[PDB]
């Protein structure tokens, strides 16, 4: 026959390959948005790594700080840099802490939380350093390096969590998964009612 | 009560009430119609009404639309 | 599915092209003239000359590359024109009539036609 | 007649002029974009050349060091400036090595290999100083001159290499030979097979 009901499950099939086709886009989406990301991080390695000299270079960077709302408060810090043993190298590396500080400012080990006091960001720099200035031939931090692309920089951190990481894949997967449900309850549907219609 | 975020928990209570609605009316097709397989009207005035509100037939449908 | 296929394989092919060109630069100039663009890059900077919005954000700035931006003009920028109206047209004409009519139970109906005016 | 490899072979005699249309025009292409640099190359002069003075301004310039993938690293360096005798001015003026350095800082006589250390990048023009610094009145250079345009730089290297030069002409006539070979034994396919159906 025909029936009342067939727009609306030929819609529900519409909506269903949609979300299939979401699904597996989003995926190849999500996949090369995070190709050089994954790469750069996973290749990284994972290290032993010990403090061997640590320095303030006579010379100050600038940092920015916020007000919140509409604020550049352009203020100077003290530059220390940090020299560091790894397993791969076995020589002297610069450390960077976190990806961000290397990315933004490479000749410095660490940078404080800007602040519109340049006595607060000198005394967070000094109370930093004591640290890393007392950490000669301590118990090894485990630190991470990269041989292939940067043989003179350590860091203590991953470039990204894997949490994010996660939850980009997850969604088109679940997504695909909820298009494939909703195309096989209705030609279900369709295919079940008209075994009802002929039995009734 | 900063540091945290529940974005997810706004977008999943409509993610969760489109599809889980939808899944409820589609496995509803797929029950009702299986138990014949395994095993004017009071509903009808109400769709009556309510059609007849949806338009504005009435004063207070057009009242309604105008909401 | 040919208009798609045609619009979708030239922009690609055509962003590829671009890409090499301007990743490596003019042979005269020794290369030194290149422009670290990736391939989305160009995929994105040859939409956005097809459909004549052009930004100026990115641009090509080799020799070779602007030779090429102005053939890619006089093609592109008609294929664009021509394409995009027409596969609009062959989508979404969803006709809004189509379906059936559901009677309930103590309702009867009457079908009417003919002269509908 | 017609025959049926008439579409093939008119085809083939497309491709072959535009095979040639496209040499004759690559060719002017590349000849106005090769005017410029080789007038400017070929106009300057070579020469004997010697050093008579060496020495620092006392003042610094900043390069750019980069780490592979996106590093800003600006970096002090000493400017040291030497002063060179040519047989055309016979007078004081500029070293700069090779046309690069001149167009990037004319200041000085050289840019070091850009480094994260400020003691590599001094030590490293320390290193070259103290070559051209024993060199008074040592045997000739052998170096480029251009009295028309730029009467107190010298250069020690050429601006491009004549390769790059000698591939840019190379391959537009090529192209056009290509283009006419497919031409002529196109024709003479046509002109020939219509001799042998006669001879039949
Ligand atoms: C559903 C898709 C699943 C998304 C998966 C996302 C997963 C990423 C989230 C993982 C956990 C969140 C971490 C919190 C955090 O790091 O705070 C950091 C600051 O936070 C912000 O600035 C806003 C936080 C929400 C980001 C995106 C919100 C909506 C954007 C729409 C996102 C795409 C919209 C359209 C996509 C085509
Ligand atoms: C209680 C609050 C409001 C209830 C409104 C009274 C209901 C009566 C509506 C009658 C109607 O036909 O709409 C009228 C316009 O409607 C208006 O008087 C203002 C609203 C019109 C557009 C809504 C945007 C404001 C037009 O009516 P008519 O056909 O021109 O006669
Ligand atoms: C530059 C260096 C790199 C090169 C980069 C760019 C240069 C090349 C990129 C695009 C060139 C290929 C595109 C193309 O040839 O279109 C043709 C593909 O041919 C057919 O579809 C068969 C037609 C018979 C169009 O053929 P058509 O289908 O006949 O056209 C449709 C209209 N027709 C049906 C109405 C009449
Ligand atoms: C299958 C789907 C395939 C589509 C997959 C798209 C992936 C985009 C990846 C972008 C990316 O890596 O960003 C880079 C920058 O790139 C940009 O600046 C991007 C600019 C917008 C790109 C739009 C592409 C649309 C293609 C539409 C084609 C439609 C037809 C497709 C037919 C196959 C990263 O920047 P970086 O400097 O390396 O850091
Ligand atoms: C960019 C444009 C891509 C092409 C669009 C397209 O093909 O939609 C297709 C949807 O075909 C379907 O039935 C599934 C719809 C999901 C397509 C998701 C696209 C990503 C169009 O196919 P159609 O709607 O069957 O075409 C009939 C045209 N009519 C609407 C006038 C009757
Ligand atoms: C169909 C017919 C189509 C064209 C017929 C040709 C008509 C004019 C061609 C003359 C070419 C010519 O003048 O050579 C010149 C460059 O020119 C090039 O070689 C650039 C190549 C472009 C072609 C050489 O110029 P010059 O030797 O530098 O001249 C001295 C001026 N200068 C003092 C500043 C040194
Ligand atoms: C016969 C064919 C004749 C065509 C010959 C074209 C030669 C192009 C030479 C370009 C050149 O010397 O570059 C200069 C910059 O110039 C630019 O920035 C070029 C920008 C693109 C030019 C496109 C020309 C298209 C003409 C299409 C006309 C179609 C008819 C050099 O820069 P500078 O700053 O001197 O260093
Ligand atoms: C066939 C044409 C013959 C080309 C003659 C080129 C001749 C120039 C090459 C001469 C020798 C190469 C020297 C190597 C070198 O200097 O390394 C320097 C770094 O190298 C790079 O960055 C990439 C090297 C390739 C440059 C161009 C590749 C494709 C560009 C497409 C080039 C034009 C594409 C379209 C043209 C209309
Ligand atoms: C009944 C209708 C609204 C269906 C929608 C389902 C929605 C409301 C469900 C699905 C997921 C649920 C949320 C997920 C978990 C949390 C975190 C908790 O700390 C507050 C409640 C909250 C935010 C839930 C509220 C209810 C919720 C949003
Ligand atoms: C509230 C959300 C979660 C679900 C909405 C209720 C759904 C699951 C149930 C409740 C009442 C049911 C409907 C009752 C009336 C009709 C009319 C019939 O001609 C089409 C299907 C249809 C038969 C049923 C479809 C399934 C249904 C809509
Ligand atoms: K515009």
């Amino acid at each position: 026959t025909v029936t009342a009901l067939k727009a609306g499950e030929d819609k529900s099939i519409r909506l269903g390959l949609f979300l299939i086709i979401s699904g597996v886009v989003s995926l190849f989406i999500f996949g090369f948005c995070w190709l050089s990301p994954a790469l750069q991080d996973l290749q990284a390695t994972e290290a032993n790594c010990t403090v061997l000299s640590v320095q303030q270079i006579g010379e100050v960077f600038e940092c920015t700080f916020t007000c919140g709302a509409d604020c550049r408060g352009t203020s100077q810090y003290p530059c220390v840099q940090v020299y560091v043993n790894n397993s791969e190298s076995n020589s002297r590396a610069l450390l960077h802490s976190d990806e961000h500080q290397l990315l933004t400012n490479p000749k410095c080990s660490y940078i404080p939380p800007c602040k519109r006091e340049n006595q607060k960001n000198l005394e967070s720099v000094m109370n930093w350093q004591q640290y890393w200035k007392d950490e000669i031939g301590s118990q090894p931090f485990t630190c991470y390096f990269n041989q292939h692309q940067r043989p003179d920089d350590v860091l203590l951190h991953r470039t990204h969590d894997e949490i994010v990481l996660l939850h980009c894949f997850l969604w088109p997967l679940v997504t695909f998964v909820v298009g494939v449900l909703i195309v096989v309850l209705t030609i279900c549907a369709k295919s079940l009612a008209v075994k009802a219609e002929a039995m009734k | 009560s900063r540091g945290q975020r529940m974005w997810w928990a706004f977008l999943a209570s409509s993610m969760v009430t489109f599809f889980g609605g939808l899944f409820i009316i589609l496995l509803w097709r797929t029950l009702k119609y299986l138990w014949t397989v395994c095993c004017v009207g009071w509903m009808t005035s109400v769709k009556d009404w309510a059609g007849v509100m949806i338009s504005a037939q009435t004063l207070t449908g057009r009242v309604l639309v105008v909401l | 599915v040919n208009l798609l296929s045609i619009f979708i394989s030239t922009w690609l092919t055509a962003a590829g092209f671009i890409h090499l060109v301007e990743n490596s630069g003019d042979p005269w100039e020794n290369f030194q003239n290149n422009q670290a663009l990736t391939y989305w890059e160009c995929v994105y900077l040859l939409m956005v000359t097809m459909s004549t919005v052009g930004y100026g954000d990115v641009y090509a700035k080799t020799t070779l590359g602007r030779l090429f931006m102005v053939f890619f003009i006089l093609g592109g920028l008609a294929m664009f024109a021509s394409y995009v109206p027409e596969i609009i047209e062959l989508i979404g004409n969803r006709k809004k009539y189509g379906g059936s009519y559901s009677a309930v139970s103590g309702r009867k109906h009457i079908v009417v036609c003919g002269h509908i005016t």
